[PDB]
RNA sequence: CCCGAAAACAGGCGGCCACCGAGGGCCCGGGAAGAAGACCC
RNA sequence: GUGAUCGGGUAGGCGGGCGUGCCGAUGGGGCGGAAGCCGGGCCGUGAGGUCCGGUGGACCCGUCGGUAUUGCGGAUCCUGCC
RNA sequence: CUAGUACCGUGAGGGAAAGCUGAAAAGCACCCCGGGAGGGGGGUGAAAAGAGCCUGAAGCCAGGCGGCGAUAGGAGGGUGCGGCCCGAAAGGGUUGACCCUCCCCGAAGGAAACACGGGCGACCGUGGAGUACGAGGGGAGGUGACCGGGGUUGCACCGUCCGU
């Protein structure tokens, strides 16, 4: 590994689990937040079916907690709901990275279950954007870091 | 060298007793304290016990023998106060305690009888 | 529960006993509200009353002072009144209260209580209204 | 020390205290005692008695 | 005993006193994260009029008797021991040792051996 | 005449399931309805 | 020992103590783990002190006397970060 | 510290920020996934201290645990009684915690039933009776493991922030 980085995760057992990570990404920690509160404490592929469900439009992700202007959307629950893209992208390379590491490590993949799926918030990346009357404002991208374990079933 | 001592006793005496009051800790019934023992040895229920040696001072140990002699029941000298503690599970040390109703540890309160009887001898 | 019938009865003294049981623990009902008698004369009465429906919020209705027609609710508010409604104490209360117009059959077969404190004998004088009075000057049924 | 800067007061009426400050940006205080690279209010001096 | 009699109303005294901190401690992360007493100074303050509702100031009336003030439950005073020649030079009815945090176990194992002898009490 | 079971005594009746599955939503073709949701066939 | 004839306090005046950095002396601790940081126990009217566990990886405290860029919630305060 | 430097102004002139791996680079061989930055395993080292490098606090953000949580009214607290949760050490405790009952002394204070009589009456007087009780101070016993402390919250009462 490297060693630049750790986990939230306490009490880690390596012969039962296995982890991914997403380190500085160019994404949305708000939409990041929402899109794991769903896929957490599910099975590997169902959730790479959700994803493929949300990238296609398809399916929506209800918002619950950043919700501004934010219209309602067809059927039960809904409420605020979106479709981001991005995310669901990026989320999925870290889902297969696990599903690797897993393999190689001796697991059997149909039958692990995401026990841990945390987004966090990078550094800043600092710009400007020019107004009226003489001035600058601030015009900055915000980054990501994703942490994700699964764990076998018994 | 206290007064309510009598005789010396060996290790394996001792530990073994010790070991037994834990064997027991597992099921049966154990009193733990001067008060608890003397009254268990009054009311009969009691038919096992230890005592420690660093007791200090002496006064509320040394009156037990002139009860455990007429009872005529096994009594064993364990060296340490936070052992007989650790044997009952307390983080107090002990001083005296009375075993009754040993289950998984018959076999060795009989052993132990055995040796203390020698030792009477 | 406890069964009071206000039949002679007098609304302000039957209140006050009632809350002071409802306070220390107890469940009450009362039977023929109706014929509770209210003191005083009709004019100042119905003036009264007439003021207390036609008070409302101006800006929205759905709000509002929502003082009754009816002579059960009418019996039920001075209770109310009479009670720390602002308070999980008060709101307990007045949930163990219940008033009723007549006699329904569930009650029927039983014997009444009457409050000595409150009755008609006490009076000397001949001005007294009825609750039902009231409620059809007001325009509530029953 | 700290005497050496030229500075320049906002004056009332812009939503900001009566600070002296410089002229080019990124426009920071300067001089007063109660800024950062400011001369010190009572510091320490030679001509002190210690005999 | 009379002794007994003054650590018990001790215990009562310290049990009742309150925590006195700051006018209003509970508000700003700069007072939770330091929790000390000042005295409140201004002109329309209601902890400096001591008005019903609002919490108490320290007074000389809150302090401990005199026979058992600074003593340890246990009834004893301590005493900071950092070597053996601070060990001896202590009276084992009145006083007891407690054995400062500097030092190390290389000299704990000394201290603690010759005070069981002389029959020093160690309250760590 | 209009609103109105969140009327906290938070109702009444009939029927269908529960103690695999009654019902519902998504989805498809459309508007008599429509800022998103909802509504109707 | 005395206090029925002491026990509220703005401006203000007086008395004693807690804490911070350096010197001259004295007495001590430290890789068998110093300072600092986190969470807790005890003493203290209180300012504050000290111990336990963890993190950390080289310096630190007490008493006596002297000295001082010696204590912050505010200045439409200054700097940096959020 | 590559500082009167970069940068600003036609110009005279104005003017920053920015120190520290480790004893030694021994500065991560090799394998799996990825377009890649990179992630995961393995290795060096006394310790990752991993160059985005001594220590690594607060405000801020995410998750896990505990407590409350969709009929409800006050500046976000105080006083008292409770419910759930933590509780190794430094606080007490088996030489006996909490609770229980028994006796003796007992400040200021201090009943009632009941018996006789006075008042239209609410009630009073004498006796009962300075009794029963009473803050606390002492002692004798049974029971055998928590108590104090902390986090949050329910109930009743009280409470219109800070400086000027």
């Amino acid at each position: 590994s490297r060693g630049r980085f750790s986990y939230s995760f306490q009490n880690f057992d390596p012969e039962r689990m296995a982890r991914a990570s997403g380190r500085d990404l160019r994404i949305s920690p708000k939409h990041s937040v929402e899109l794991l509160r769903e896929i957490r404490g599910m099975m590997l592929n169902d959730a790479l079916r959700y994803l493929d469900d949300v990238i296609a439009k398809k399916r929506p992700v209800p918002m619950k907690r950043f919700n501004d202007s934010q219209g309602h959307k067809p059927g039960k629950g809904f409420g605020p709901g979106r479709y981001p893209v991005k995310v669901a992208k990026a989320v999925k390379k870290i889902l297969l990275n696990a599903k690797n590491n897993a393999e190689q490590k001796g697991l059997d993949v149909d039958r692990l279950k995401i026990i841990h799926a945390a987004a966090h918030r990078g550094p800043v990346l600092r710009g400007y954007i020019p107004r009226a009357f003489g001035r600058a404002t601030p015009f900055n991208e915000q980054t990501t870091h994703i942490e994700i374990v699964v764990e076998e079933i018994r | 060298k206290p007064s309510y001592v009598k005789f010396e006793v060996p290790q394996e005496l001792a530990e073994k007793a010790l070991e037994a009051v834990e064997i027991a800790r597992d099921t049966g019934r154990i009193r733990k304290g001067t008060n608890e023992t003397t009254k268990a040895v009054e009311r009969g229920q009691a038919k096992l016990v230890i005592i420690a040696e660093d007791v200090d001072p002496e006064e509320i140990v040394a009156h037990l023998p002139p009860l455990c002699e007429e009872k005529e029941i096994p009594y064993v000298y364990v060296p340490s106060k936070k052992e007989l503690g650790a044997a009952a599970g307390l983080e107090v040390p002990a001083a005296s305690v009375a075993i009754i109703e040993p289950g998984k540890a018959r076999e060795l309160v009989e052993d132990i009888a055995m040796k203390v009887k020698e030792l009477m001898k | 529960m406890r069964i009071i019938n206000a039949e002679g009865l007098i609304l302000g003294r039957l209140a006050s006993k009632v809350a002071k049981m409802l306070l220390e623990g107890e469940e009450v009902v009362i039977v023929n509200a109706e014929k509770a008698i209210i003191t005083g004369n009709r004019e100042d009465i119905f003036a009264k009353y007439k003021q207390r429906t036609e008070l409302r919020t101006r800006t929205n209705p759905r709000r509002g002072p929502f003082y009754p027609k009816r002579s059960d609710e009418i019996v039920r508010r001075t209770v109310r009144g009479m009670l720390p409604w602002k308070t999980d104490r008060g709101r307990k209360a007045f949930k163990r209260l219940k008033v009723y117009v007549g006699v329904p059959k569930e009650f029927e077969g039983k014997e009444f209580e009457t409050i000595s404190e409150a009755h008609m004998s006490r009076l000397a004088t001949p001005k007294y209204v009825t609750v039902g009075e009231v409620a059809k000057f007001l325009g509530g049924k029953f | 020390a700290g005497k050496r800067r030229v500075t320049e007061n906002i004056g009332k009426g812009h939503g900001m205290a009566r600070v002296e400050r410089i002229k080019t940006s990124p426009r920071f205080a300067a001089f007063v005692p109660f800024a950062v690279g400011g001369r010190r209010t009572h510091p320490p001096k030679v001509e002190k008695i210690i005999w | 005993n009379e002794k007994a009699r003054l650590l018990r109303i001790r215990a009562k005294l310290k049990r009742k006193k309150p925590r006195f901190l700051r006018q209003e401690w509970w508000r700003y992360p700069k007072f939770k994260n330091d929790p000390k007493w000042r005295r409140p100074k201004g002109i329309d303050s209601k902890m400096r009029l001591k008005k019903k509702g609002k919490p108490r100031s320290p007074s000389i009336g809150w302090s401990s008797p005199k026979a058992v003030r600074g003593l340890h439950p246990s009834g004893y005073e301590e005493v900071l021991v950092h070597n053996v020649k601070e060990l001896e030079a202590i009276d084992p009815t009145r006083q007891a040792a407690r054995i400062a945090g500097t030092v190390g176990a290389r000299k704990r194992e000394m201290i603690l051996a010759r005070a069981k002898e002389l029959g020093v009490k160690v309250l760590n």
